[PDB]
């Protein structure tokens, strides 16, 4: 990679080669699309699947998804075409992209997606059954293959890392997670157009050794990436985070119009909480145990969520909405 | 609590636009989102969006994406919403009111409402004529009065600012408005004592008061 | 979008009798164990206000003869008793996924006892003789029920050209209707007829109630 | 960081913003410039430094010695005035720059700043690793350090991956790895060799690492990292890094060829494909190592990896690493 | 075994460039590192670089890096040098010679050499005089060749292509060079025997034969 | 840089004995257990040939009389022993770092037993006559030691003007030197005086050997 950048920040520009780490979160236009080399060698995967009892597929990334609802037409031609009375149907997307137990290999209904159900559960949905094969250019394309082997990792030909300045980012197609050194090594900002069920590979993982999953703010289940950059002082693995978000920003801040404090007389951690009630009232104060400020805030489409070990110092946790 | 004052009533060309307006008091940063919502009249309310005046968070629906702008100032704690190229379908009444975000909270307060009249007519004062009937007397006597030939609606018509009183909508006829209203008083009272009409018409700036006095 | 489809269009119930409407959405209105759903009344001319919040909470300072049951897809409000103030629109609202959604309204009417309606007729103003125009007046005040039909005689001949007729909405107090007919001429047109008369028959009597006046 | 960039094997073009590790090694005039905040309280350190024994220092990067001379002629002269009869001399770089023990504190004798080894001042009395960046022909200012350490400072180092790509990356290494069916370390570039260690907080996959599998080893700032790993190879303990600046990567060296078998000899000392007189040893052989062999190039020629012998010529007559 | 042949003399006006060859055959990839050196008149040698024809890595040393530019042409296997802006300091005989890498090996072969002069004189060819002595004669009798005005040096004088010979220094005289050559023959040889010097001057491209014959 | 440095500058030596030439750097030529360096022949006229490459080995197809020894710093080339043909400059190089760098040479002079000069005389040519200009020459021939004065008579004068002279290198056969002394003048000049006279003075007889004619 070659050119030429600017940073306002540092206030300089560079020119020269290397490499170049792109934030493909905040891009204003799909900068990337997933499409199939052969929509064929799908449909005979899907054949198969069904046949062994596999009901439907659960997609990893988002762009996944976009892709199933870009092809499902052709799929269910050349299906019907293949002599074959099975009909594919790809719904949306909830929050989290629970993973599935099964994976495709290289009258009747298949579900794509969609929400939960139990006539399809995820014991019998595909997961993780693409990796990249190479690149178009001008938007981008992205040609996917079926996997030859079934694993739990995100495919890393679509993850990236850097680290420069003291500022230290993971990257990907859905997450941005940026890490800086004040006195201390911490996670600063976390940006989400997706919440997946893979796991970050440690190929791409900055500071991966002597990590304690219990200390990783991103918990390892949900794609976060087993690093000594993935740690906060005074907050724990963020299982029961407002991840069914989907899409959400994660920093260290006041939610607005609140104010936390340290007591020892504040309630223990547990699910995250809204600082808006269902019915619109904001509960103004708030407090932690051990943490420490500033507080580990969410922010997503429906208002400012609080990190687990912030609760409400003085209103009753019952009126409030949590992630659970 | 939270006090929503909205813009005047509004006449405005087809094809043009309008900027209308609603000031928030009793409100925080954390709540106080000003959502809009278009009814036409005796039809379903449309939802067009939320604007925070503090956090200039704001949110359009797909129908009204090109139709409506949200803007906001928060000294002014105020919110405005503008309608780009203005048709018949616009004339209706837009409501300012409290809401929240996605899954929060309710309708919780509203504005009064501000009524646009999309047309080529001429706002026009109306002519305020008083109703009294020489004949049979019970103990009680109706009094009125007919607002005739306005444009545009609507007319706000008081009897001595505080019985019983009967208002009664506005008909359209030959492209103006005319309407009545009717209150029943005890015949001893009247016409011993006085009684006069008040009539309000805002996109004018009129308004008249007409006593009672019998033929 | 989500659909909310109100049964039924329009409801008549008398006073103290029991009042039921539903909401059905196409979509689950569901979401973190609560049902994002809500009730609003509303009087003419006036903003909406909230009765019901989420499926089955009182608004605080709303009278606890309003009730919301449901979940998922189906959701009741009930008056029990329905009394004389509740002659109103009432609408549901959704607010678990954008864009908000309204019902299409239910409009409660109340039943009482049946009345007749106090005529009275009314002359020309002086101020109007000489303005180039003539009204006859003739208003036709709490009744019930709602439908009638009136009749203008002048001078014995029936009249059915340039009459305009408004109802008003029913009274919060007594449940009662009203109904305002004009006769529109030319002021020449006035002067060539002397006598007047107004008639309404109803479902009171099966003679009609007159009155009239001369010149 | 904004911008755009160009890629020249993936053919594409893309613009934003993020993180841009450049290849500060490759550059064809000086990039960076190492300058102090205060040559003054570099003057106080270096008295008390005297007062304490301390004969010399010895500089961990290349940047630090170059700076060293740019400097020396003010240092000797705020010590002139401060009327401390002591001259600091500095000299050129050896090979490796080597660590000394001592270290310097913040606030007819000499003061010698590299130069080759002596047992008259030895490592023992000489100061290492006791500047850290403070900010920023770009320029660099440096500060006195804190605590005495081994670890490389960190404000320098950087790391990267993507495409499958990976780069570990300094103002003196620039590491490349690349995934071809597995992950292995492909190219390597030295402008110095120093011999402190690379803090795992800028390592990629530095999780279940055997450190006797790090192809560049740990203790000449090898990453502790999966990317520093070929198959085939161990740590080149004895590599020819007494070249100071080479350039290691993986294939022939130019008119020999490396066979396998295991008759072949077991790993030594690094040794160059031309003798001292400049005959070509074109036959060599590794016991159980992979081709492409390991090769390294520097300004006297190409030298092999450590399990790479030659097949029938003696060592004897060979130039080796040691 | 590896054989170098490098261009011929060159004369270039002050400020300008001179772009000479060196050619190696026998040579093979791995050595072949044709080196290039500066010497003055008598004095001591100087190092420019090396180039290899077949790798094209070039050395420079840091005297030189604005001075002088190495190519190379593969097919030719040949070595290029060029001068840069040329002054007087430059005037010397600059030798192509094989050698190796930093710390291998030693100067195997050398070309012959090519003499550079940098000046505004204008090459002028030279003047051959035949030095002959009826005087005393022995068992041995000497002859000579007189070369003058010739610019710039050198010039090769060969007798009968094949005794003993004497070659003397050129010395500068009015900008221009007069040297001579004097060769030792038994007299009952001459001028029974016919004798011819031989003098080549390349840069004027001219050759010019004397015979020996006495006054 | 490493510079060397070589003792003596110049070096005179007899037939048969042993020459020792002694070469000095600056900085270690060791490197790898091997002491980089090297010494090389160069005759005159001629590019240098390599004698010893490293301290202490015979160059492939040179005379084992030649050998080098030292280390480190210190280096010594000796011939042993020294013949008529090494009569030629004597260097030594390094490449252990760069630049490489040469010494500033040796010259080596062979000592053998003196020996007179054979003087001949030759009067202008018939060729120069006739163009405008005058030389008489004077060749001075296998004489040694190579120090010698040379006098020049004309019809009894002493004559010092215009007068060059020039000595060849040692021949590489009998170790004797020559010389050309040359007298240029006008055309007009030569014919004022009618004798000439050629007179060496040598270390060889205290009396002048004289060689004269006359036109
Ligand atoms: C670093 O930490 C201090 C602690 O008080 C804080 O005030 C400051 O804003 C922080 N700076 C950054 C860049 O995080
Ligand atoms: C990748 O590996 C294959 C098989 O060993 C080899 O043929 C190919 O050249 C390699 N490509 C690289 C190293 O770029």
């Amino acid at each position: 990679d070659s050119g030429c950048v600017v940073s306002w920040k540092n206030k300089e520009l560079k020119c020269g080669s290397g490499i170049f780490i792109t934030d493909n979160v905040h891009t204003w236009t799909e900068q990337y699309k997933f499409q199939p080399e052969s929509p064929s060698k799908l449909a005979s995967a899907i054949q198969k699947a069904h046949e062994e009892g596999i009901c439907g597929i659960r997609s990893v990334t988002r762009l996944e998804n976009l892709m199933w609802k870009q092809i499902t037409p052709e799929l269910n031609h050349i299906l019907s075409e293949n002599e074959v009375k099975l009909t594919i149907m790809t719904g949306d997307i909830k929050g989290i992209m629970q993973a599935g137990k099964r994976s495709l290999r290289p009258n009747q209904t298949f579900l794509i997606d969609g929400p939960e159900t139990a006539e399809c559960p995820n014991t019998n949905r595909a997961w993780n059954s693409l990796e990249v094969e190479d690149y178009g250019f001008g938007t981008t394309n992205i040609w996917l293959k079926l996997k030859e082997k079934q694993d739990v990792f995100c495919d890393s030909k679509l993850m990236s890392a850097a680290i420069k300045d003291n500022r230290a980012v993971h990257a990907d197609m859905g997450y941005w997670i940026e890490s800086a050194l004040n006195d201390t090594w911490k996670i600063e900002k976390a940006s989400f157009i997706e919440v997946k069920n893979c796991h970050w590979p440690k190929s791409h993982t900055l500071w991966s050794n002597g990590v304690l999953e219990s200390e990783m703010i991103i918990p390892k289940n949900l794609a976060g990436p087993v690093s000594q950059h993935n740690y906060r002082p005074g907050y724990h693995t963020q299982i029961t985070g407002p991840w069914h978000l989907g899409k959400l920003e994660m920093d260290f801040d006041f939610c607005d119009g609140t104010t936390v404090v340290v007591t020892e007389d504040c309630g223990n951690r547990g699910p995250s909480l809204r600082t808006t009630t269902a019915s619109g009232k904001l509960i103004t104060e708030w407090c932690c145990r051990s943490c420490t400020l500033p507080p580990l805030r969410y922010r997503g489409e429906d208002g400012c969520w609080y990190g687990m070990e912030i609760r409400p110092l003085k209103e009753k946790e019952e009126n409030l909405v949590n992630s659970l | 609590e939270v006090q929503l004052q909205q813009s005047g009533p509004e006449l405005v060309k087809p094809g043009a636009s309008v900027k209308m307006s609603c000031k928030a008091s009793g409100c925080t940063l954390t709540n106080c989102f000003m959502h809009w919502m278009k009814q036409k009249p005796g039809q379903d309310l449309e939802w067009i969006g939320y604007i925070n005046p503090y956090n200039d968070m704001t949110k359009y629906s797909e129908n009204f994406k090109g139709k409506a702008t949200l803007t906001s100032d928060k000294s002014s704690s105020t919110a405005f919403m503008e309608l780009s190229s203005l048709t018949s379908e616009d004339s209706a009444v837009y409501y300012c009111a409290r809401g929240y975000l996605l899954r929060t909270g309710c309708f919780d307060y509203w504005g009064q409402g501000t009524t646009l009249t999309v047309s080529s007519a001429k706002t026009t004062p109306p002519s305020v004529y008083p109703l009294a009937p020489g004949d049979t007397t019970g103990s009680s006597v109706t009094l009125g009065c007919l607002v005739k030939g306005y444009f545009p609606e609507s007319v706000t018509v008081t009897w001595n600012s505080g019985s019983s009183v009967h208002t009664f909508p506005a008909l359209l006829q030959s492209g103006l408005y005319t309407m009545s209203s009717s209150v029943t008083v005890p015949s001893s009272t009247w016409p011993s004592q006085t009684v006069t009409c008040s009539v309000a018409h805002p996109a004018s700036s009129t308004t008249v008061d007409k006593k009672l006095e019998p033929s | 979008n989500i659909v909310l489809t109100q049964s039924p269009a329009s409801l008549a119930v008398s006073l103290g009798q029991r009042a039921t409407i539903s909401c059905r959405a196409s979509e689950s209105v569901d979401s973190y164990g609560y049902s994002f759903m809500h009730w609003y009344q509303q009087k003419p001319g006036q903003p909406p206000k909230v009765l019901i919040y989420l499926a089955s909470n009182l608004e605080s300072g709303v009278p606890a003869r309003f009730s919301g049951s449901g979940s998922r897809t189906d959701f009741t409000l009930t008056i029990d008793p329905v009394e004389a103030d509740d002659a109103a629109t009432y609408y549901c609202q959704q607010n678990n996924e954008n864009p908000l959604t309204f019902g299409a309204g239910t409009k409660l009417e109340l039943k009482r006892a049946d009345a007749a309606p106090t005529v009275s007729i009314f002359p020309p103003s002086s101020e109007q003789l000489t303005s180039g125009g003539a009204s006859v007046v003739c208003f036709l005040n709490n009744f019930y029920p709602k439908d009638i039909n009136v009749k203008w005689k002048i001078d014995g001949s029936e009249r059915q050209n340039g009459v305009l007729n408004s109802w008003t909405d029913q009274d919060s107090k007594d449940s009662t209707y009203s109904m305002s007919s004009t006769l529109t001429l030319t002021k020449d047109e006035y002067e060539r007829h002397n006598s007047y008369t107004c008639e309404a028959t109803h479902k009171t009597s099966t003679s009609p109630i007159v009155k009239s006046f001369n010149r």
